[PDB]
């Protein structure tokens, strides 16, 4: 898949 | 508690209906949205906390099932922007599957595939209004929470906005065709002279926005004037009572507004404004109020500002030959709930 993290 | 979660089903024969699938605690308050399962009561007001969170990027920002703040694997649909977290999958999906998930290519969440089960991961059956019909019941100053729409019934956005021209931005954001001409957007500057007749004819509408001038005046009526209109333009915008209901609004204010005339504006609009500043690394560029029913707009807030700094903000720039560049940027992803509600368009 395709990873993404946030703050 | 999470890897023991899979064993208390399938050996103590609970039902997932019974296990906080976040937590996977045994200490359940009310079931889970999404999912099949129930939620614990620390890990609901987190649900809560954090329901139409987006970010720069576009795409949600916690896991769907656990609000996770960790790494998450993300759709790889377009009308999706739902994120799922490591653990959660391979907790309630199967072991390993995180691994074979980061390993596809073209991945497909859970709410977004044929099959309704995987694993323990079991997509309740017609979701979308249990969501909210859950915000409602469980939230403790409910708002204004319209069901969501699936993603073959998206219809495309109507828009009317008053004053200031959205266009350029709802297209960036990907509401908006490119066919140009039965755009679904009027744009109207002057409408001193118009009647609850015009808007009705004016094609029915999905989303009204409207804004004051900026700094830079180039237009001279009273800003609190704008406030007023734009109160009643949007009643006749509004639809037959009893329709479904998506509808929204928005109101913006780019420091123009003072404190007297502007305490009046949001006993108009019922609801204290939203300050969202423009950063440049500890300095403060520009800033915005904002005024409007889509979903949470009200976390968005950064009480890091005082009142005592736009204040003097505000006289830095009537200060210069500035151009009335209105400062788009900041409100941009506050649409971005929307995507959820309409027809999104492919770039
Ligand atoms: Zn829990
Ligand atoms: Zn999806
Ligand atoms: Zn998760």
């Amino acid at each position: 898949a395709r990873t993404k993290q946030t703050a | 508690g999470r890897d023991l979660i899979a064993y208390e089903v399938k050996a103590n024969q609970r039902n997932i209906e019974d296990i906080c699938i976040c937590c996977g605690s045994l200490q359940v308050h009310t079931q889970h949205p999404l999912f099949e399962g129930g939620i614990c009561a620390p890990c609901k007001d987190k649900f809560l906390d954090a329901l139409f969170l987006y970010d720069d990027d576009g795409y949600q920002s916690y896991c769907s099932i656990c609000c996770s703040g960790e790494t998450l694997l993300i759709c790889g649909n377009p009308d999706c922007t739902r994120c799922y977290c490591f653990e959660c999958v391979d907790s309630l999906v199967g072991p390993g599957t995180s691994g074979k998930v980061h390993a596809m290519s073209n991945w497909v969440c859970y709410l977004c595939l044929p099959s309704s089960r995987s694993g323990l991961l079991q997509r309740r059956r017609k979701w979308r209004s249990q969501l909210k019909a859950f915000y409602d019941r469980e939230s403790e100053n409910p708002l204004e929470m319209f069901e969501t729409v699936p993603v073959w019934r998206r219809q495309p956005v109507r828009v009317l906005s008053l004053f200031e021209d959205i266009k350029k931005e709802l297209t960036s954001l990907g509401f908006l065709e490119s066919g140009s001409d039965p755009g679904q957007l009027k744009h109207v500057v002057d409408v001193t002279d118009t009647v609850r007749k015009d808007v009705e004819e004016w094609g029915p509408f999905d989303l009204v926005y409207g804004a004051t001038p900026p700094l830079g005046h180039t237009c001279d009526r009273p800003p609190s004037w704008y406030l007023f209109q734009f109160h009643r333009l949007l009643q006749y915008a509004r639809p037959k009572p009893g329709s479904p209901g998506p509808f929204f609004w928005m109101f913006v204010d780019n420091l123009v507004l003072n404190k007297e005339d502007l305490d009046v504006a949001s006993r108009f609009l019922e609801m204290e404004p939203v300050t969202i500043p423009d950063v440049h690394g500890g300095s403060l560029q520009n800033a915005v109020r904002v005024w409007s029913n889509i979903p949470a707009i009200r976390s968005r807030h950064w009480a890091l500002v005082s009142e005592e700094e736009l204040s003097l903000l505000a006289q830095n720039k009537q200060s210069s030959k500035l151009a009335a560049k209105w400062p788009t940027k900041l409100v941009k992803n506050c649409f971005l709930p929307l995507r959820e509600y309409f027809k999104y368009f492919s770039t």
